[PDB]
């Protein structure tokens, strides 16, 4: 998408592993701001909305949150303490045609800032003199669709990083995307800690002997005591024992 | 507070040299990219030339490779932009651009190849 | 039109598997022995929860819609063919709203009857299948309604509105239950505390 029509793309209810990203031997000026990137893959937050455009990147460190400049006024804005990841990374070899690859045209004027978030579209030209344009183009009408000069024999500043924002905000909405987590294999007949899909404790873990419907996932007892739990990856009914202590 | 002017033009014939210029007021020269982009009869703007802010690396596009030249100067803050080996494609009004907090636009050159 | 609701309104609060105890707890809960609006073929409104008891040859009623104006300004819970559509989004309909013969989820002889419950911004998906017939009232027979899914919104829903041979239509609100767990983990009886003392 271009930056008159970045879109607000509801990518929802699946997951999106960032892990295979850090070794994608691409990513340049990568900052994650809020969280470290380390740890965005285990933890995960709401409002998992995605946009994506090729800025031309010049001015990439005007991009931050509480910094303006060119792309921060005209093309897309990040407020005080971002929540969420902007990674920027060239695109060199395929965002290039020759001949200069005028295929996004680009807002270079706009009356006003732009708000924190705002995907912006428009047709009219920019109001800069008192008289008003009669259509035809002429010395104050100023005409905002420039053209971004992409050719392959620009440099690194010159040609565009590809940027994708993975914006976090906080609603009271469900978190649907969020990045793997990984699992150990199973251990049997010891006194251990376990760390399961969702529930964490000590105690000596068995084969069962009873059977469940298909909706529960742990099961307890009189005065609930844990001693039953599911696992996920196998669909087998695992038994909860406690471990071996007493006096002497 | 960023004025930008272009000086320099000439009509020239197949074969000729010119040699244009882009002063500059308000901001310097050697902390921001300097670029150029030409506006032809029947065609839309295109990049010419470039100077990176560092001053080390200079860059032409895909049809103006191996013959133009572009060159600063620091301390009169002025951009020199070379013409060699024209031929009656480069027939354009040329602009100089830099974006200093927000983008400015001259009042261009004019330079005719036939 | 009302009716007595004999022994209806039952779900496992939690998915936690029980065997052969006496269970108590206090929840939202449909009262023994009370009466729902039963409507033959209507705005109905949502205090805090909801028991839809409606029974139909082929299930011409798929969906129903929750919200605060239930219009463009907000679930839209419908059935299709082979699929269900739930999404919140704000929509419209007519005059005469019927079906003409953020979210996405792939799916007389029948009595399809479900309960829906609201807390902490949840709401939650019970259900039952019952085979026996009877076309005059809900039975005198006894089921408790497993969980099937768990949604986020945030959204306080103040009534709500079913699109399409009856529905019936019960409401929640908080008392305490005891739960009979068998060996095999299902609720096979309740007792509703406060109906009478015997219960008490
Ligand atoms: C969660 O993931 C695990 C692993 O991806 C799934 O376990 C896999 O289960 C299938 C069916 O039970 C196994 O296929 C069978 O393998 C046996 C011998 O291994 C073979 O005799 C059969 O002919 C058949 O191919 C599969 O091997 C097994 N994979 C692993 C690595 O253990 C599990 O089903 C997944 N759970 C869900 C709910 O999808």
């Amino acid at each position: 998408a271009s930056v008159y029509a970045w879109n607000r793309k509801r990518i929802s209810n699946c997951v999106a592993d960032y892990s295979v990203l850090y070794n994608s031997a691409s990513f340049s000026t990568f900052k994650c701001y809020g969280v470290s990137p380390t740890k965005l893959n285990d933890l995960c937050f709401t409002n998992v909305y995605a946009d994506s455009f090729v800025i031309r990147g010049d001015e990439v460190r005007q991009i931050a949150p509480g910094q303006t400049g060119k792309i921060a006024d005209y093309n897309y804005k990040l407020p005080d303490d971002f929540t969420g990841c902007v990674i920027a990374w060239n695109s060199n070899n395929l965002d290039s045609k020759v001949g200069g690859n005028y295929n996004y045209l680009y807002r270079l004027f706009r009356k006003s800032n732009l708000k924190p978030f705002e995907r912006d579209i428009s047709t009219e030209i920019y109001q800069a003199g008192s008289t008003p344009c009669n259509g035809v183009e002429g010395f104050n009408c100023y005409f905002p669709l420039q053209s971004y000069g992409f050719q392959p024999t620009n440099g690194v500043g010159y040609q565009p990083y590809r940027v994708v924002v993975l914006s976090f905000e906080l609603l009271h909405a469900p978190a649907t995307v969020c990045g793997p987590k990984k699992s150990t294999n199973l251990v049997k007949n010891k006194c251990v800690n376990f760390n399961f899909n969702g529930l964490t404790g000590t105690g000596v873990l068995t084969e069962s002997n009873k059977k469940f419907l298909p909706f529960q996932q742990f099961g307890r007892d009189i005065a609930d005591t844990t001693d039953a739990v599911r696992d996920p990856q196998t669909l087998e009914i695992l038994d909860i024992t406690p471990c071996s202590f007493g006096g002497v | 507070q960023v004025q930008l002017v272009e000086s320099g033009g000439g009509l020239v014939q197949a074969g000729g040299s010119l040699r244009l210029s882009c002063a500059a007021s308000g901001f310097p020269v050697k902390n921001f990219e300097m670029e150029w982009y030409r506006k032809a009869p029947g065609k839309e703007r295109e990049w010419v030339a470039a100077i990176q802010s560092g001053g080390v690396e200079t860059y032409y596009a895909d049809s103006v490779k191996g013959r133009f030249t572009i060159s600063r100067d620091n301390a009169k803050n002025t951009v020199y932009l070379q013409m060699n080996s024209l031929k009656p494609e480069d027939t354009a009004v040329y602009y100089c651009f830099v974006y200093v907090g927000r983008s400015y636009i001259g009042q261009g050159t004019q330079v005719t190849v036939s | 039109a009302y009716t007595n609701s004999f022994t209806r309104g039952v779900y496992y609060p939690d998915k936690v598997f029980r065997s052969s105890v006496l269970h108590s707890t206090q929840d939202l809960f449909l009262p023994f022995f009370s009466n729902v609006t039963w409507f033959h073929a209507p705005v109905l409104p949502f205090n805090d929860g909801v028991y839809f008891a409606s029974t139909e040859k082929s299930n011409i009623i798929r969906g129903w819609i929750f919200g605060t104006t239930l219009d463009s300004k907000s679930l839209l819970i419908v059935n299709n063919a082979t699929n269900v559509v739930i999404k919140v989004c704000e929509f419209q309909f007519c005059n005469d709203p019927f079906l003409g013969v953020t979210f996405e989820y792939v799916s007389f002889k029948n009595l399809r009857e479900f309960v829906f419950k609201n807390i902490d911004g949840y709401f939650k998906i019970y259900s039952k299948h019952t085979p026996i017939n009877l076309v005059r009232d809900l039975p005198q027979g006894f089921s408790a309604l497993e969980p099937l899914v768990d949604l986020p919104i945030g959204i306080n829903i103040t009534r709500f509105q079913t699109l399409l041979a009856a529905y019936y239509v019960g409401y929640l609100q908080p008392r305490t239950f005891l739960l009979k767990y068998n060996e095999n983990g299902t609720i096979t009886d309740a007792v509703d505390c406060a109906l009478d003392p015997l219960s008490e």
